[PDB]
């Protein structure tokens, strides 16, 4: 009753990559002879939870028959007399007594993280025990160490070295029909019907790293046994998976919306000129990045926007997350602002570090007047001031690689609180004021809502749009919101 | 590998301690929260409540199985039950490949904390008859010098101690030794050559050398007082010279265990001493040695001191590297932390106690060896009971020249009488093996008539009648 | 199984410092009693990690004849009931019984922190045992104690006394000839091809360390066996395997202290035909002619404050000055600020000030002046002692630093009046160089400078674009030229 | 003491979906064998404390006849981080011996807090023991775990991911008819007169917890 190599799919590229560093030091070690070099030991896996890090560790152990070992994160961390430093070297000599062997250290960020916070506890001397333990592994082709974590930036950078932990690999998200392989594993034991199809499930499940897919087929079985009031032939149906989509949340309990708000290109009313200029954003240079290396110049870094509120600074700001389906993030203005004074510069650091790590990505900003603050702090006198929040992002956004899909886009309502160095070229180049729509573009503003509702064709579409003589794009949503409560009126 | 039949029975039983409902329980009747949960058999809090001072090693094996085997994957079956080593690994897995040039901390023996062992192998030594060891003290009453012996016995379960093994002894064999008033010291070569043939007859009789006894009496005035009181709280419990003889006897007889990596661990050996009580009698006591520290350092570093409570620690000569030994004791003002930067460290700390006793005379399971306990023993040359075939006319004689089988078989089950007959090897070894099995086992009446109808027993009584 | 003696290249200067220190008095009890000088009984090695701390100690002690008592850092203090002192007392006692001996304490920073970061009670018990037992070796027992560490500032300051640890040996990063020497002793047992050139690999890898050079040869061999695998005949490592290893891997700068020498040559900022003579007297002339200051007696100005218009001013006006030195550039920036609320505010700058004179030459760039000492140095200041510990070490490290070694600092900001006036104190900022706005004679050469790697048609006139730029700086010149490259690729689309 | 199903109301829409969560896998474990998947193990409850969170678990325990194991929140976590991991090991071992069994725990926020800026607590070695104990044991064993807490957002998000605590119920304050039902329950023994009201007495409360 153990798992194998065929037990998990979707990560077939990462499966064949990780199988080289475990089989070749153990099965055929003669390739490292007469070539001079030494076979490496550490393999580093990292990703979001629910991706199958411990599942991949147990699958490679039982398929080779090696001496598998397990070292847990919060388990071996003692405060008695330094017993964690004696139990780490106890696990290394026990793995050295049996050949071949493999150890596994999950949640390695929990054991001795980076010293930006603690810096004085016993964890400083815990990690240095692990430095001399892995470097003293002169026994060739015996022990192979693998690790798993969730945040590669919280760990100390001394582990990412030649000897102990090199050759890191990121277990990504199975988006390219990888959820079909997960559905082939889990639903092969359940009894199925003719109406179900696994190809019509992966196209609608954005994200879905794999743990919620196993929860989706179990919850679909709960809907099938719900109608049985209580010889038995239940099966499944297509409506059970559609019931499990709406009545169960995806991996969004930590943050509410990070992916999209389910919009498209034609959901903003009018503004066909900014739809053309949005094709010079990250849609353009991803599929051809060698043209800028041929032409020898960096592409555009940032486009800025400012104008009247309610003209498309949330619809078009989230339409970039749907036209390429990149690794979107959602962050508010004063939500970046923290209560601590020392966190005032590191909170923009981890956001920008996730942008270069989740390439290609889409970031945005709202209400930069709380962030720019062109005077540079109001009065002073305090233990902390409002001056490091703007002077850090103006330099960190310059210290980014051009070929890493990093950019910014703006959405403000006050053109005077923003600093002149905020609107600097090279950081925010195109000073584009968003305009109020004219009479030629305010017809498709109402049509952005009439695409989904069945409007009667006898009603004139331009008769309600002709009442606008200088209105905004959100004001015609107020009419269909007023008509949302004025249409029924008799069906209570 | 196969262990003993007694050791495998203690492993299968869990030995849990049941508890009842209480006022502190807030749960329902069909459950248990913490106060009526089943108690583990290795908790030392329940042990000292019933005045049990050790945790019954088979339960200590269970408390390390919970640390070895977990709910997680593991896939190891390590079972870390091994002898902790104080010797120095020569290869050392580092750049200091010779010990003459180089030693680091991963191969250096750590400083001995001198923590007492919480588990004993044998939990309670028991005896068979008070007339058996009465002959052993009677040897001192005739020659006035100290004696020595070896105890042959078996093992079975013990229901008083939770998951405990009790030690049963059946007979006592005495090796030839040179007695002395102060102490005793014999040659180990003639004893080992003599003990090799006794182990041959002990296999068919179902016996095993698992113990030894030595006497220490110092009679006061031979009138109203029985003996002096040498061993008390202020004096030594065991002399350091007898720790050496107890340590070599445990290493010669290992105990087989499947959980150990080397194949043998936790030797079941008893050392009993006749010393006398505090007030007025000759009551005996027994302690066995500790496995954790004393059992391995006796191969290289134990040296004799002039004090009976302590033993000297000698120096290192190019291979015999020893660590520092520390213990806590009170100074002239208060109680202080470890002081020992000085030799002659005490050896009474490295002994774990036992509970000796004699069973009730009204009932028992069996006794298996009570024939006379008055036959002259094999190697009692200091006493007058070392006779030739003149004794066989006096002892058994096939009683009154025509013996009843209820009165003849009761004398033939003696241990030293059967060990004296086969040394002459008149009978065949096949007929001798059924002779000793008839005397030690039940339903002997059908097989005793087979012995008297054989021509070998007829030649034994015919060659005895013509001789004196 | 141990390493030899001549298996270390690049560190030849520190090798000759340590061969006369710990090897020569160990094998020779004479020539010190006759000279009347007792030999030193303690050395300290420190520097960046991955430079040869644990490798050089095992190499210098093997092929000389010694005892070589090894002792690790985190392996001690992990004992129970207080026996780490007895493991230390038996360590020094057993070494002198069979003299000559070498006691190499590896990772001593994990044993002795400072007294303000003390933890429990067993940490005080092992630092006072080490300080007592270090003084007991004054009987000339021929015992040399070698101590290796990584951070010399986090160690306890009571270890450098007269007799405990007198000499300190700093191990710096290798040069282009130094990194080439380690590549020879790392490709000895490796089967190499003929297309490889080790001189070009050492010239490209500037910010590499002694541990990153082992990653360059081991990854190219692992890349080659991923290609050659089908149904061991010829495994010569090619040039493309080393070129791929330069791409997918990276040097030791994982957002640590930055080790790079990214500098541009001349005529890369437009114009400067009257400003280039003002910058040649601050980073070249203290290096080319140091005797002009020692003969007169003046202190050379190692600091120049820079401030100017938007566009340029931060890096390309400062990194184009030091073209002749091209040393390691350790810079402070935006994210290098008060991230930890205790201690790591100026202690991250204390290893920049003290190491600038120890690891000379090293150029330190200073920017973002409005985010370090804006409200703290003013008339209102800081009330409460929360974060007023920033304006003190920036001023008290000025008078304590002299012009003994090659030090250089550059301050640049967008607002010169937003910094504390004590940063502009006399004696340290006596040379004030102002970078002005580029005029019409300089803006045309800016458009010829940032259009360097482009297929530019020379038939057009770049002056006509720059003639319409009066209030438009070099950023707007970058803004007007980025849109010309957007529609140029669109013509190919 | 001996409580039943008819002692509490208000959450009857949630009480019906609880009876298919903890009684249906215990009374009929072979139904999940026919559908292939494993039965669920962990269902947790939350809301304001004092709506009968501890009385709800004792009601479904006595109405099924199974074993009822109980581990208190602020009791087993107040030890010195060494006996808590063995108490949880004794909890799952005893429930496996006398299957069918339920395991009710309360105040899991005191056992499982969140990681925040105010580090300095123990926060480990106990919940990680619960992680490695709960992901196993699914070899068609008749055991379920029931958690209870006060604040449902102070719990660690690793518990509410999959397979450990996946189903949740929100027993909150009752409505006007919910307090009317518990008013008839708590007044079944008091000999009242005919002057008392029930609908007006429930409507005049409007915020009263059970
Ligand atoms: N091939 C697969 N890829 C991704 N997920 C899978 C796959 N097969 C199964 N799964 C589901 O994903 C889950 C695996 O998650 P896992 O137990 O590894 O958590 P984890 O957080 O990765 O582990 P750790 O605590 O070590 O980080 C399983 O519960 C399983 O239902
Ligand atoms: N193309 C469009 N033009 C104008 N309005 C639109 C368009 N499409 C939808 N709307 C409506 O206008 C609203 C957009 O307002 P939005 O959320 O941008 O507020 P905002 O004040 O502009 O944002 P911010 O708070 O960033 O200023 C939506 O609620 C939507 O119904
Ligand atoms: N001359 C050299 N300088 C630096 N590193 C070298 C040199 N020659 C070889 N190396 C490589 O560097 C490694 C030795 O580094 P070392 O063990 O000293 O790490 P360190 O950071 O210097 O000290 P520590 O071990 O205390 O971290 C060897 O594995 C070797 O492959
Ligand atoms: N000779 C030059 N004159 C003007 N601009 C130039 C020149 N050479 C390059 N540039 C362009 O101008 C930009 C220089 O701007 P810089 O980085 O100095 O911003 P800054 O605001 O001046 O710096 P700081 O943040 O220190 O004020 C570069 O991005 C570069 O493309
Ligand atoms: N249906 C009901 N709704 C609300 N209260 C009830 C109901 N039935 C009985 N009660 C009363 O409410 C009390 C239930 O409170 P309970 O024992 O759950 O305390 P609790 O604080 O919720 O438990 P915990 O300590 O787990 O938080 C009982 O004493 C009972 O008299
Ligand atoms: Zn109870
Ligand atoms: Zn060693």
């Amino acid at each position: 009753n153990e798992v194998g190599y065929d037990d998990i799919g979707g990560c077939r590229k990462q499966m064949a990559q990780i199988r080289e560093m475990v089989e070749l030091p153990l099965r055929h070690p003669q390739l490292f002879k007469a070539i001079g070099i030494k076979p490496p030991r550490g393999v580093l896996m990292y990703g979001p939870p629910g991706t199958g890090k411990t599942l991949m560790a147990r699958a490679v152990a039982n398929e080779t028959g090696a001496f598998f070992f397990l070292i847990n994160g919060p388990e071996v961390m003692s405060k008695m007399a330094g017993e964690s430093e004696s139990n780490l070297r106890k696990a290394f000599e026990e793995a050295e007594k049996n050949a071949p062997a493999i150890i596994f250290i999950d949640e390695i960020d929990s054991i001795a993280p980076k010293r930006d916070k603690t810096n004085g506890e016993v964890e400083r001397r815990v990690v240095s025990q692990l430095l001399t333990l892995m470097d003293g592994m002169k026994a060739r082709s015996n022990v192979v160490v693998i690790a798993a974590t969730n945040r590669p930036n919280s760990i100390d950078p001394a582990l990412r070295r030649f000897g102990r932990f090199d050759r890191e690999v990121d277990i990504g998200i199975p988006d390219a029909t990888g959820r079909l392989e997960v559905l082939r594993i889990h639903t092969k034991n359940m009894k199925l019907a003719d109406d179900v199809d696994l190809e019509a499930l992966a196209a609608e499940t954005h994200g879905y790293v794999g743990a919620d897919i196993a929860s989706l087929c179990s919850e679909a079985a709960m809907q099938q046994i719900r109608e049985k009031m209580d010889l038995d032939s239940l099966g499944v149906t297509m409506d059970n998976f559609r019931f499990a989509l709406g009545n169960s949340n995806p991996s969004a309990l930590r943050e509410t919306v990070v992916e999209s708000v389910n919009v498209t290109w034609d959901d903003v009313g009018g503004l066909d000129e900014i739809k053309e200029e949005l094709k010079e954003t990250v849609e353009y240079p991803v599929l051809h990045p060698d043209q800028y290396t041929k032409f020898g110049l960096s592409p555009s870094k940032g486009v800025l926007f400012y104008g009247p509120p309610g003209t498309g600074k949330t619809l078009l700001a989230k339409a970039v997350a749907t036209e390429v389906s990149a690794n979107f993030i959602s962050v508010k203005g004063p939500e970046l602002l923290s209560m601590w004074y020392g966190e005032s510069e590191s909170n923009i650091r981890d956001i920008f570090d996730k942008a270069r790590a989740a390439a290609p990505t889409v970031v945005f900003l709202d209400q930069l007047d709380s962030i720019a603050k062109a005077r540079g702090g109001s009065l002073g006198d305090a233990g902390g001031a409002s001056d490091r929040v703007v002077n850090q992002l103006l330099t960190e956004m310059d210290g980014m690689n051009a070929k890493k899909n990093v950019f910014v886009i703006g959405a403000t309502n006050r053109p005077d609180q923003i600093d002149p160095a905020i609107l600097r070229p090279g950081r925010l180049d195109q000073l584009i004021y968003v305009p109020l729509p004219d009479e030629n573009a305010r017809l498709s503003i109402l049509n952005a809502q009439l695409r989904k509702t069945p409007l009667e064709p006898g009603l004139e579409l331009t008769a309600i749009a002709k009442a606008t003589q200088g209105f905004s794009g959100a004001d015609l949503l107020y009419i269909v919101q007023r008509a949302a409560k004025y249409a029924i009126k008799d069906s209570i | 590998i196969k262990e003993l039949a007694v050791d495998e029975e203690l492993e299968k039983e869990d030995g849990l301690i049941p508890r009842q409902k209480s006022k502190l329980c807030k749960h329902g009747d069909r459950g248990m929260c913490e106060y009526c949960s089943p108690l583990p058999p290795w908790d030392k809090e329940y042990h000292e409540k019933n005045k049990i001072k050790h945790i019954s090693f088979h339960s200590y094996l269970k408390k390390l199985n919970e640390n070895a085997n977990k709910k997680e994957n593991g896939s190891s079956y390590i079972s870390p039950l091994s002898e902790p080593d104080f010797r120095i690994n020569k290869r050392c897995h580092n750049g200091h490949e010779p010990w003459p040039r180089g030693i680091c901390s991963k191969c250096q023996p750590s400083a001995i904390t001198l923590q007492q062992q919480e588990f004993r192998m044998v939990d309670h030594v028991e005896f068979q008859k008070s007339e058996i060891i009465n002959e052993f003290i009677q040897a001192w009453r005739y020659t006035g010098m100290q004696r020595f012996g070896y105890m042959y016995g078996s093992y079975s379960k013990y229901d008083n101690t939770p998951l405990g093994i009790k030690a049963v002894v059946e007979a006592i064999y005495e090796p030839p030794q040179h007695d002395e008033q102060d102490g005793l010291t014999m040659d180990v070569e003639q004893v080992k050559n003599e003990m090799l043939q006794i182990d041959r007859q002990a296999q068919e009789m179902g016996l095993s050398r698992i113990g030894l006894i030595f006497t220490d009496l110092s009679d006061a005035g031979a009138g109203d007082g029985s003996v002096f009181c040498k061993r008390h709280k202020d004096s030594f419990f065991l002399s350091s010279l007898e720790v050496i003889m107890a340590a070599r006897h445990q290493t010669r007889h290992p105990n087989v265990s499947k959980y150990s990596e080397q194949g043998f661990f936790s030797s079941k050996f008893v050392t009993c001493v006749i010393s006398g009580n505090l007030e007025g009698e000759i009551d005996i006591s027994s302690y066995q040695v500790s496995t954790e520290a004393e059992a391995l350092v006796t191969a290289d570093m134990i040296s004799g001191s002039t004090f009976p409570s302590m033993a000297y620690i000698n120096d290192t000569t190019d291979e015999r590297y020893v660590p520092e030994i520390f213990y806590m004791k009170s100074n002239e003002y208060g109680i202080t932390v470890k002081e020992n930067a000085k030799p002659a460290f005490p050896v009474d700390y490295l002994l774990v106690t036992l509970t000796h006793g004699f069973p009730n005379t009204d009932t028992e399971t069996n006794s298996k060896f009570v024939s006379s306990t008055g036959f002259p023993w094999s190697n009692r040359q200091a006493m007058g009971q070392s006779q030739d075939y003149q004794e066989l006319k006096k002892y058994l004689f096939n009683v009154a020249s025509s013996g009843d089988f209820n009165l003849l078989h009761e004398k033939i089950s003696n241990f030293h009488l059967l060990l004296y007959i086969n040394s002459l090897q008149i009978l065949s070894p096949d007929e001798w093996k059924l002779l000793i099995e008839s005397a030690v086992k039940n339903e002997w009446e059908e097989s005793l008539l087979k012995l008297v109808s054989s021509a070998g027993w007829q030649t034994l009584v015919m060659i005895l009648q013509e001789s004196g």
